[PDB]
């Protein structure tokens, strides 16, 4: 699937995102910006800081919730959903069965971010 | 006269006379008299003072061993005739300053330094003096000076090779010598080894010319006064408590002056076993000075 | 019975920082105050057999002295027969030959990516009255090093008996360093210490050591 | 209460004086000036430098001459007063010979009550190392520090060590330790410590108070020049220095 | 009466971050901070005896003097009969030895995801006139940090009621650091300590702990 | 009065929203906000005892002080006494220990 | 290749020496737009990588591994002298050349030397 070389992953889809080339200086200008994103970010990391002192088991309504807001989000907006599909994140989250899979979707979010704020993503 | 007998310690001390005195090397006094006392406690002693006092069986001090067997600097050489080279004075001096500082040449070199070529010493260990303290005064509080042994130097010693001292050796390097021993110092490990030909060939214990002795050691009376007297030698002073279960009081052994390895010679001598035994002591106390020689040219 | 040694060898492991201390010159050299007794040609850290022997000794006083002494010659003639006594025709030297014992895995710390050998602790003291600090460094010989550890008992006018208690005082007084310190500032944390893979051999004579490497793996 | 509780030993010696005695007038015109009224003359220098006026450059110094001539001189005093001593003889002799004829000399450092044996010994071993440069040097407290005379005194003695006493008598505890970690990495000279010699050397600078910070500005970077001189040279005189100052500070 | 060693073991939980560090010119180059001590093999935080045996001291020496002592050599036989005194000949060995206690739940804080065995805490200060802020980083070793802790007890030469009351002293010095701080930025919230699974055992000679288990798992 | 130790406890509740402290360290990839000094092992929000002791000990200056008290070590020796001052003798240790507060209550606010 | 005993250091101090400046300041000399406050979260972790180099072994801190890398690109992000830095010392490169405890060290060490020498030649 993903896991333990997901960086490469991350940024592989990164660098495939989705580009405002009419810009005059649209260097890669991507569509996308933080703003768009923070939500579900503050959850994906909710989601990490929690399953800590909680069990895989009893924890999934929040990623539920996760799944939901990753979907209106990418209805609300062009570029989240864009990225969704360019870094597969929908197939990912289904794919989540133990605490060792969900935290690996968590990095996976953290690396995805690193990576759009580094090749000039606008926060 | 038959085998390098090759002790390789870290830490040793060979105590000069004070406790915070220590040498690179012991003399053949020193291991026979451990020698004696380790053939005590084994059972064997009567049958090791046997061997002892066979001509076959040969002593002598302790000498440098680095790759190789060292020799003690030949007192006497080189002579005047070998030594005045036409330079200047300041280098005539610093050279004759090298030459009285040197201790111990390689067996290779020897020849050489007789001939008049100029050698220096090498770093075969360092010195240094811990102090120590017992937690019960400031009246206790002393150093004691360890040989710490560097550059793959061993100490060596050539003996004649027989079942019993081979025996002793072995048992000798697990109670170490010279030293505060019980307390860390002396342990080596021992490797018996054939001796060069290079050397053996230079080895007598009776001849008629020019020789070195590598034992410290004391003609018998008859022999004294011609050693004496065409000789060219440094008399050292052993001295020191007798170690002993005898008695709890402790009593200085007898001081004995002795020629030091080499002193050289125009002949060889006969040699003693001293007994140095404080006067009406329950045993004898004894001191090997029994020379082995080496020929020069 | 017949002679025979018998070497004690295992690793001294240090469980906290070890300070012994700087006598010799060299190891004297003040670019540190209060500095560790080292070998010199490697500046290793090193245990002196004068620190082990001495420490074993005046533990094992607290154990099998009938009475308390004043000097080591009052010792008992079980501690003078193992140590030493210089007052005693009997026991003028004692049956046990300790070593210095010098840093074994260097090595393997050079290898770690360890850097020095030894740390330099700050400590400090607080008057009491006006609560000011005065501080203060000394040089510990890092915990987790190794110190490649021999004894020898020799075995010469003993009864079998009497040799097995020599070998109940000699683990009696490895436990007991182990549940003191070499000497340091033991007080604050300093001289703990473990021996590791404690076992006996017979290097010279015959002796049988079964037993006693299982009474020693033992305790 | 300042200042490390030693004393110290120093013993010196006269370089190459039986080669000055028999031919150092053999050089000059061609041995004509090589009389025996000449070598007397000589010894009599020799006898009024180092009986008569040795006393006076022990004059106010806390110190004892023991033994005192061409040959040998050995005293023994309080550490400061003993260097004072030597270097005092030293200077004096080199203008008193007109620079002719050197001294060699080391300097035994040791707690109280170790004994005379010991120290002479010792310190002996110390003096022939100095001897053992081109003799005309000094071993102070260990063989590893030996210097040609010539640049202790100017270098060490009244250079590095009086810019260290003047930037670090100003400095407080916290700066005062960076002594101990400037030692060491001059002990452990490799390249990598040369970027760690400037870490801690701009930390100094940092903690250092500003009326200083122009001089020390000078001074570090002098430092790390020394440090990275392919030649050892003025790292050696800069780790003795700092350990002068240390001894020099201590309660 | 006889001879005997009694080993205390506990595990310190830090309730709060704890300071105690303060080898600036050893520091790490890392960026600032005021460090704290750390085992140089590992690179973690490390309790130092020293730090635990004086705090201890000082604490018990408010209860247990009952005459102000200038000098730590001043204190009561009861206080220089347990840390020594190096001035009164009898007491110049004492029956404790503290150790350096040494994290142990390393194990535990890597499952929990932590990615450092120390947290570097943000304060400041306000210029009471001027309202200007200075800001300052402090390092602590973090909260739910965890060390071995290990104290000796040695019985020589004190009547079985000696041996009482120096156990009375051991756990009022404990129940002390508990109700204070290991020493760090205490005022300000550092250095909150537990001793949990306190226990005694004696691991040399014979002697009967049972009554002392039960006395000092009530008093903590 | 022979010695003893009095222990205030209480729940502090918050009235409204709270904000202190942090970092860029304990911050999340892509927070843009101010971010709050947390607890690292759990990263719940904690009151750090500096902060309630600096603002309980600057409010109680302008009651107790009766005077300028420029910087913390001038101000009056009843509050040198409980904060403690670096620059007098006498204070030179405090009567009073804050300590940091954790949150109780994240079950009753799941 | 990038990465040598021989090497890093000289490296290191060639990279400071190029990096970016602030030549707008007329007041400044060659100022650094880097600052170590801008670092330091990051080679916390860095140190935190090399201190549990020893006490483990390479396999188990993969993850933090990961996490660094994640950490640099963001912070190259969040900061224009960052990117700078880690630009002009192929930082990301050096990390992927890390198959081996020595390797990993080396550039733990790296880190120290940049720093080291950020400071020196003008700092925070």
């Amino acid at each position: 699937l993903t896991d333990e070389n997901y960086v490469d992953i991350a940024e592989k889809a990164i660098l495939k995102l989705e580009r405002n080339t009419r810009n005059r200086k649209n260097p890669d200008a991507f569509f996308l910006t933080t703003s768009k994103l923070r939500n579900l970010l503050s959850l994906t990391s909710t989601l990490f800081d929690e399953s800590k002192v909680k069990e895989y088991d009893a924890l999934l309504d929040r990623i539920a919730y996760l799944r939901v807001q990753f979907v209106y989000q990418a209805g609300r907006e062009i570029a989240v959903k864009d990225l969704i599909e360019k870094a597969q994140i929908l197939e990912a989250l289904k794919e989540i069965k133990d605490r060792e899979t969900l935290q690996r979707f968590c990095r996976y979010m953290e690396a995805l971010v690193a990576y759009f704020k580094f090749y000039g993503g606008k926060d | 006269t038959y085998k390098l007998y090759i002790m390789t310690f870290q830490n040793a001390h060979f105590g000069s006379g004070t406790l915070d005195s220590s040498k690179l090397t012991f003399s053949a006094d020193r291991i026979f008299s451990a020698l004696v006392l380790e053939a005590l406690k084994m059972g064997k002693l009567d049958a090791f003072l046997a061997e002892a006092n066979q001509d076959k069986f040969t002593l002598t001090d302790a000498f440098p061993f680095q790759f190789g067997p060292f020799l003690p600097k030949p007192i006497g050489y080189p002579k005047h005739d070998q030594i005045d080279q036409s330079v200047d004075v300041k280098e005539v001096r610093r050279q004759a300053k090298l030459s009285k500082k040197l201790q111990f040449l390689a067996l290779e070199n020897v020849d050489d330094y007789l001939n008049g070529e100029l050698f220096e010493n090498e770093e075969h260990a360092v010195i240094d003096t811990v102090t120590k303290n017992q937690p019960h005064k400031d009246d206790n509080l002393y150093q004691v000076a360890t040989t710490r042994f560097s550059n793959d130097t061993s100490l060596y010693v050539i003996a004649n090779e027989s079942d019993l001292l081979n025996e002793l050796m072995s048992s000798l390097q697990y109670s170490g010598l010279g030293g505060k021993r019980s307390s860390g110092f002396g342990r080596f490990e021992l490797d018996i080894q054939n001796i060069p030909l290079e050397l053996s060939d230079r080895l007598t214990k009776n001849h008629s010319d020019k020789v070195m002795s590598l034992t410290t050691a004391l003609p018998v009376d008859a022999d004294l006064e011609e050693a004496m007297e065409d000789g060219h030698y440094l008399l050292t002073k052993s001295s020191g408590f007798a170690f002993s279960h005898a008695t709890n009081e402790n009593y200085r052994k007898q001081d004995l002056y002795k020629f030091a390895s080499g002193s050289t010679f125009s002949k060889t001598f006969e040699g003693q076993i001293v007994d140095v035994r404080p006067l009406d002591f329950p045993h004898a106390v004894l001191n090997y000075a029994k020379p082995l020689f080496f020929k020069l040219e | 019975m017949t002679f025979a040694k018998i070497k004690f060898s295992a690793q001294i492991r240090l469980e906290t920082g070890l300070h012994i201390g700087g006598s010799d010159a060299f190891a004297a050299i003040g670019a540190i105050d209060s500095p560790v007794i080292k070998d010199p040609i490697t500046n290793l850290p090193i245990i002196p057999g004068s620190s082990l022997k001495g420490k074993m000794r005046t533990l094992l006083a607290k154990v099998y002295n009938e009475k308390v002494a004043e000097k080591p010659s009052d010792d008992s003639d079980i501690l003078s027969r193992l140590f030493g006594n210089s007052k005693d025709k009997r026991f003028k030297m004692g049956r046990l030959i300790f070593r210095d014992a010098f840093l074994s895995n260097a090595d393997e710390l050079d290898s770690l990516g360890v850097r020095s050998y030894t740390e330099v602790k700050f400590e400090n003291t607080i008057d009491r009255i006006t609560a000011e600090a005065n501080p203060r460094q000394i040089e510990r010989a890092i915990r987790n090093s190794t110190f490649d550890f021999e004894l020898i008992y020799e075995i010469t006018d003993e009864n079998e008996n009497q040799v097995e208690e020599d070998f109940k005082v000699i683990r009696d007084g490895l436990k007991l360093l182990e549940l003191d310190y070499l000497g340091g500032s033991g007080s604050r944390g300093y001289g703990k210490v473990a021996f590791e893979n404690l076992k006996a051999t017979t290097v010279f004579g015959n002796y049988d050591v079964k037993t006693l490497n299982e009474l020693l793996t033992a305790e | 209460g300042l200042g490390i509780k030693r004393l110290a030993v120093v013993r010196l010696d006269v370089d190459d004086l039986g080669a000055a005695f028999m031919a150092g007038f053999s050089q000059q015109g061609n041995g004509q000036y090589s009389t025996l009224s000449r070598s007397a003359t000589f010894s009599r220098s020799m006898s009024l430098f180092f009986k008569v006026y040795i006393n006076q450059f022990a004059s106010d110094k806390k110190l004892s001459i023991i033994y005192a001539g061409g040959d040998d001189v050995f005293a023994i005093g309080s550490w400061q007063d003993i260097i004072a001593f030597t270097v005092e003889l030293r200077e004096n002799f080199i203008k008193w010979t007109n620079g002719k004829l050197t001294l060699s000399a080391g300097i035994g450092l040791f707690a109280d009550k170790t004994p005379i044996s010991l120290m002479a010994h010792q310190t002996g071993e110390l003096e022939e190392a100095a001897k053992g440069n081109e003799k005309d040097s000094i071993s102070l407290f260990s063989s590893d520090y030996t210097f040609k005379f010539d640049r202790f005194i100017t270098n060490v003695y009244d250079d590095k060590l009086e810019q260290i006493r003047y930037f670090f008598n100003h400095q407080d505890e916290r700066g005062k330790n960076f002594i101990y970690k400037l030692i060491e990495l001059l002990r452990n000279h490799d390249r990598m410590n040369m970027a760690r010699l400037a870490y801690y050397l701009t930390r100094l600078e940092e903690l250092t108070r500003e009326t200083d910070r122009d001089k020390f500005k000078t001074f570090k970077n002098l430092f790390y020049s020394w440090y990275t001189n392919k030649n050892d040279k003025d790292r050696k005189e800069a780790e003795l220095a700092l350990l002068l100052y240390i001894y020099e500070i201590r309660k």
